[PDB]
């Protein structure tokens, strides 16, 4: 049984967005 | 109008003792934050703005300039680190905790999307945001009857911004706030909105993301079958976390494991074993090989699902880190498999590609392959046909691969190669 190990990426997507006009 | 003034132009007009200037220089700060070009974002906090914008989300009597500030402020939130943590030290926080009761829904949007940024920056500010409340009142937005009667927008952004309180790890989220949000994103996976689905998606993935503990907090709320289902969708953007979530939750115990297999999981595999998408490929074989890493019986299920050509499949072709899972996938099958269970593996074809495998840099891969090459030899000897195994692996190529690994700088791969040379081709 293999983990993802603690340093991995959860989702390759960034979780911030911005608003824009 | 409001369109492209300067820094001191903005100065100026929040400086001023005139409600109406300041809110006209904050809609031209949300302005020149929402540019896509370079936004001035550190000129912005260099001029000492974020105290009034945060102030200004106080101000219940002029809802236009909360808006606006709020805005300007998610845009700053939405940057580095360094530009989110000024948000947060200007005292946003506890702000925009209290505009999710505001009356006005796009002013409540705005604060719940300043929040998932904020959240979002990582583990601190996730658990700062959840210690100063933010939970139970987003949560109540969002208890209603129907989640169909929400704008599209608006539930969107709720379900990403809980998404962000579900991420990170280093540490993971607080057990109780895991529990506390946890009803409502199940009811968000049984939503019909794309996004939402993908966003609910992702927070699970998230959440069985560690211990078998956590698995166990999301798999004891019924939701494998729907995750299976959603695993069948035709929009990458919900097969993507649902395959990982499918995948972390294989990586827990036998019955965690035994729960995604009992949901109809495997028989979706012939699709993402060949899907297009390399990623795709690489997390499936991943979750192939938590599964082969199972019971006897979970390895049977696999074989009876039709799934050992497939792995054979990616085995022979596919990216290399796919094939390093494929690795892992069979040297699992060979560890814990029964002798039958080997025997298929061989007259499916494993030998071939297994050992042009051996011909790799990766090290750790060859490792792996060795292992496999030797439980194989295993379930040979209980047959005593060591002999045809040995005659296989030649008439491949296998056993100028061993050799030549015999002269390998590690250790393990020579030893490895050493000892499987002098007890079956020698």
């Amino acid at each position: 049984k293999r983990k993802f190990p603690d340093s991995s990426t959860q989702n390759s997507t960034p979780p911030k967005k911005n608003k824009p006009a | 109008g409001t369109v492209n003034w300067s820094v001191e132009d903005i100065v100026k007009g929040i400086n001023s003792n005139n409600l109406e200037s300041q809110l006209q220089a904050t809609q031209a700060a949300r302005k020149l934050l929402s540019r896509e070009k370079q936004p001035p974002i550190d000129n912005i906090i260099r001029a000492g703005l974020i105290p009034k914008f945060v102030s200004f989300l106080g101000k219940t009597d002029c809802s236009p300039i909360q808006f606006e500030s709020a805005w300007a402020l998610t845009n700053i939130a939405s940057g580095t680190s360094e530009q989110t943590k000024a948000v947060v030290d200007g005292g946003a926080i506890p702000a925009f905790i209290s505009l999710l009761a505001s009356p006005h829904a796009h002013i409540s949007e705005q604060a719940v999307w300043a929040l998932g940024n904020i959240a979002g920056d990582g583990s601190a500010f996730r658990d700062l945001v959840i210690k100063h409340g933010a939970i139970d009142p987003l949560l109540a937005l969002l208890a209603v009857p129907d989640l169909s009667t929400l704008a599209c927008g608006y539930l969107r952004n709720l379900t990403w911004t809980l998404s962000n309180l579900c991420r990170n790890k280093n540490p993971a989220p607080p057990l109780d706030a895991v529990e506390q949000i946890l009803p409502t994103l199940v009811r968000l996976l049984h939503h019909n909105d794309p996004e939402v689905l993908a966003d609910s998606c992702w927070a699970i993935s998230y959440l069985t993301d560690g211990p078998n503990e956590r698995i166990e907090m999301v798999v004891k709320k019924g939701v494998v079958p729907q995750l299976v289902k959603l695993l069948g969708a035709t929009e990458l953007p919900i097969v993507t976390p649902a395959l990982r979530a499918i995948g972390n939750i294989v990586t827990g115990t036998d019955e965690q494991t035994q729960k995604v297999i009992d949901a109809g999981a495997l028989a979706v595999f012939p699709s993402l074993l060949t899907n297009p998408k390399t990623n795709i490929q690489k997390e499936a074989t991943w979750t192939m090989s938590n599964i082969t890493a199972g019971r006897q019986d979970q390895i049977q299920q696999v074989v009876n699902h039709g799934l050992v050509p497939f792995l054979v499949g990616v085995l022979s072709k596919a990216d290399f880190k796919t094939q390093k899972e494929a690795a892992w996938a069979i040297t699992n099958y060979t560890s814990g498999g029964t002798v039958e269970q080997i025997v298929y593996l061989v007259h499916c074809g494993i030998i071939e590609p297994l050992m042009n495998l051996l011909s790799a840099k990766d090290t750790k891969i060859i490792q792996v392959i060795l292992d496999a090459i030797s439980n194989i030899f295993q379930a040979a000897e209980k047959l005593g046909e060591t002999e045809k195994l040995s005659i296989m692996i030649e008439e491949c190529g296998g056993l100028d691969k061993i050799e030549a690994l015999q002269r390998h700088e590690n250790e393990s791969v020579y030893k490895a190669s050493l000892n499987l040379i002098e007890k079956y081709f020698s």
